[PDB]
């Protein structure tokens, strides 16, 4: 698996509604999914496999 | 009638297309949610969101 760094971003997932991607699993730990639009993060990493 | 990958969005404190723009539930929700597959009945009709 590989990892990526996320910096200098405006994280709005609503653009994903404009695409054609559907997620069968989406679960967050430590945060409610409804509080991701009014919150700011410090260091974001993304692992994919 | 929901897409099938959006059955998980019919729950309190959720996010997505359905939870934001189509059908919401309160955080303090009391009740039950029931779902089942109807591929043999609803696959030849028009449904929107
Ligand atoms: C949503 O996605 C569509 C394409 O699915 C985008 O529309 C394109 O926008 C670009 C940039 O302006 C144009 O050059 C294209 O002609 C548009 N159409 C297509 C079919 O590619 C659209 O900009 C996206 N964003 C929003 C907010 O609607
Ligand atoms: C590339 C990631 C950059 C950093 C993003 C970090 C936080 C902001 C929100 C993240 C949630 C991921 C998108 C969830 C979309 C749900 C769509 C659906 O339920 O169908
Ligand atoms: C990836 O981009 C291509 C080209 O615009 C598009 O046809 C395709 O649907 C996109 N894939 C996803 C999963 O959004």
């Amino acid at each position: 698996w590989e990892r990526m760094r996320i910096t200098n971003c405006v994280a709005d997932y609503s653009v994903l509604y404009n695409s054609s991607a559907s997620f069968s699993t989406f679960q967050c730990y430590g945060v409610s999914p409804t509080k991701l639009n009014d919150l700011c993060f410090s260091s974001v990493y993304a692992d994919y496999f | 009638v929901v897409k099938g990958d959006d059955v998980r969005q019919i729950a309190p404190a959720q996010t997505g297309v359905i939870a934001d723009y189509n059908y919401k539930l309160p955080d303090d929700f009391t009740g039950c949610v029931i779902a089942w597959n109807t591929n043999s009945l609803d696959s030849s009709n028009e449904f929107f969101y």
